[PDB]
This record gives C-alpha cells, structure tokens and sequence, in this order.
C-alpha cells in the first residue's frame, strides 16, 4: 500500500463527458492495484487485454492513462479492439493490439431522467474513421462529396447527434460511464 | 420481424370507459418501454402515455392525465391503455408504438375510439401542407420548431388510414430498410425531408416529431399527394 494508484478520482468523478469529447486524465507514479476494482460488484464490463489480463491481480508502478466517457448500453461492446459502429468508427477506437482494461457500469440513476437527459453526444458522420486514441471535437455540416453546405439541406447534415437518456427504457438504451485504463510501466534509469 | 397488433376499439358515449390492447410478438417485449399515441380524425399525431420495460414506470400527456391509466403484461407481451371518463376530445385512433427511446420505431395499426354522442410544449410547424408532384420528382417537406429540439427530430410515413412508419431518427438517420432517396437534415429548430426521385409509393402523409423537449409532439403534417393537371 506504497502510493496506490488514486483511482476514485477518476471513477466517482461527478461529471463524465460525451464520447465524441472523450477525456483523459493521467495518473501518475503508483502502483496500479486495479484487482481492487475487479473485486467490486460495481462494475458490469471488465475486459482486460494482453499483459494487463496476464498482471490482473499483480501489483506495479506505472503511469496510468483513464478514458472517461459515456455510452448507451447497446454502444458499450464497441469499446473493444477490432469493433466497428459509429462510436468505434467516429468517437472513441482502441488499438487492436491494445493491453489496457476497459471499465463500464450503469448510470440510469444518474445520467438518465423522467424526461430524458440529452446532455450526453456521439458523432455519427466523418469522413474517414478515427485513428486508435483519435479525437474529433469538431462541429462542421458534414456532405458524403465533402463540399460545403448549411444544413438543412439536401446532403448536408450537422454529425454531432444525442444519446436521449430516460428511466423508462431497457438496459440497451440505459446510460454507461466507461473508463479504460491504459498502463504505461515507469523505467528506473537516467537520461 | 416485430410485430403489434391492437384490439378493442367502438364507439361509448362520454363519460363512458374502454380498454385498448396491444399484442407484441417478434421481440423481447419486457426490454423495451411502450407508448400510446392517438390522433383524431383528419388531424395530427399526439403523444398519450409510456410505461417502462418493467412497467414500474408510468408518464402521461397532461390532457389524458389522471383518467388514463396505461399498464402491460409481460407474460402475455401485451400492453394495455385504460381510458376512463371519456370526453368529445379523446375522439382518436389510437396506436400502441414500440420505443426507441422516444422516436417511435414500430407501430400498431390502430383502433379507433369514437366518444360522440353527446357531446410550453413544443410546436412542430410543417410547411408546405401540402405538395403536389409527379414521379420522379423532389419533394422537399419543412418542419420548424418552435424551440430548439438539437437534432432530436425524427420523421414518418403516414398512408391513408394506416400506422405511421418512421423514416429518420435524429434529423438524418434513416430508419431499417428505409431506401436511401430518403434524407433528413437539420439541427436545432430548421429541418427537412427530401424525397429524391419520386415513388409511386412515396405518396402519403410525412409527420416530423421531436422527443428531446416534454411530451413528445409531432407536426401536422405534409401530404405528398400525386399531381392532378399536367404541368404545361
Ligand atoms: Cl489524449
Ligand atoms: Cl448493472
Ligand atoms: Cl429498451
Ligand atoms: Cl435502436
């Protein structure tokens, strides 16, 4: 218990943003202890890939790099390596040799509402897909021939749309919170 | 292929109640929340009531409230609306509407319910009312809200007589097996439709509808109807 790694700073943070604005905070020099976290009936995915699945209850100093975001339901297998839908493609996309954990749970209780929280956006148009750790937070009408064009118009369309959060609907139209974690091992040597 | 079909429609006199059912097949009915919508005759679609995938929650249009009571029943995938103390106003085919949350995406065919014997919402305005073209032609529709609803705007089908059918979520998303002639756009209160190259089928009544502002409305209407006169 040298220096564990804060991650309730990250996990209870009291605001998450939108997946098309996705954000990172980097946790610095501590020992990842993230098997504490597994522990937790708290959270409903839990994929860890390459050596973070292989050091999954081990203990090691790095710095750590958290992805916060949220996602419906439906749109949280995305967040996955070699996945393809509109938050892979145009939001959010992990590498397909990727060797972090991807941390998810439900947030009905609050990110959705009686009369829907729209608070929450993804992009569903671009041109070309995002590279791994991209990020796009531009707001530009968005034409297949790539001319420009003021929405509303044939072909023109604006590519930021929003998630509609509301208490009613099923698990698959639910709100997600979703942070994946990506280590970075600390080097002892000098410069 | 999901599937809803309605019974227990008629005519009552005021002050009268009915029960309206709805039998869902085709998908796992206790995953998804219901709607009622209803629209009187010759006029426009509004939103009456939705219960939760569980049936634990339940919201109501403030015109019905308090008189309508909507329930489902998980084991016999069946949705109910109970309608008591009817008035002239309630006079309306009903439909029971599978939710995507709060676009529409399936839909009942509708019962009608006659009650005669007696006896800050959003504002969807849609322009043209009507638009008379050929085959092969555009049809561009307009739907200007009154606030901003963002892009949370989705248009239907609606044929004479039967179950609307959406078209486009968020403004420009079409709907599963929607051809791509069909384009929505827009973003905030200004919206189209187009209709590129023109279908014999093409011809009917396109309802716009937001969900991001409470309750849920839905335009008047466009009529697309097939040009009477050529056009020398
Ligand atoms: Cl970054
Ligand atoms: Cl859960
Ligand atoms: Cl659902
Ligand atoms: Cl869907």
């Amino acid at each position: 218990i040298t220096n564990l790694c804060p991650f309730g700073e990250v996990f209870n943070a009291t605001k998450f943003p939108s997946v098309y604005a996705w954000e990172r905070k980097k946790i610095s020099n501590c020992v990842a202890d993230y098997s504490v976290l597994y522990n937790s009936t708290f959270f409903s995915t839990f994929k860890c890939y390459g050596v973070s699945a292989t050091k999954l209850n081990d203990l090691c100093f790095s710095n750590v790099y958290a992805d916060s975001f949220v996602v419906k339901g439906d749109d949280v297998r995305q967040i996955a390596p070699g996945q393809t839908g509109v938050i892979a493609d145009y939001n959010y996309k992990l590498p397909d040799d990727f060797m972090g954990c991807v941390l998810a749970w439900n947030t009905r209780n609050i990110d959705a509402t009686s009369t829907g929280n729209y608070n929450y956006k993804y992009r569903y148009l671009r041109h070309g897909k995002l590279r791994p750790f991209e990020r796009d937070i531009s707001n530009v009408p968005f034409s297949p021939d790539g001319k420009p064009c003021t929405p509303p118009a044939l072909n023109c369309y604006w590519p930021l749309n929003d998630y509609g959060f509301y208490t009613t609907t099923g698990i698959g139209y639910q709100p997600y919170r979703v942070v994946v974690l990506s280590f970075e091992l600390l080097n002892a040597p000098a410069t | 292929e999901v599937q809803l079909v309605q019974s227990g429609g008629g005519v009552v006199q005021p002050g009268k109640s009915l029960r309206l059912s709805c039998a869902a097949s085709g998908f796992a009915f206790s995953s998804y929340a219901m709607h009622w919508v209803r629209q009187a005759p010759g006029k426009g679609l509004e939103w009456v009531a939705v219960i939760s995938y569980d049936g634990s929650n339940k919201y109501y249009a403030d015109s019905v409230k308090g008189r309508f009571t909507i329930s489902r029943d998980n084991s016999k995938n069946t949705l109910y609306l109970q309608m008591n103390s009817l008035r002239a106003e309630d006079t309306a085919v009903y439909y029971c509407a599978r939710d995507r949350s709060y676009y529409l995406d399936y839909w009942g065919q509708g019962t009608l319910v006659t009650v005669s014997s007696g006896g800050s919402e959003t504002t969807l305005t849609q322009s043209p009312a009507t638009l008379s073209l050929s085959p092969g032609e555009r049809a561009t529709l307009s739907c200007r809200a009154s606030q901003s609803v963002r892009s949370n705007l989705a248009w239907y089908q609606q044929k004479p007589g039967q179950a609307p059918r959406p078209l486009i979520y968020d403004a420009s998303t079409r709907a599963t097996g929607i051809p791509d002639r069909f384009s929505g756009s827009g973003s905030g209160t200004d919206f189209t439709l187009t209709i590129s190259r023109l279908e014999p089928e093409d011809f009917a009544v396109y309802y716009c509808q937001q969900r991001s502002n409470w309750p849920p409305t839905f335009g008047q209407g466009t009529k697309v109807e097939v040009k009477s006169g050529l056009v020398p």
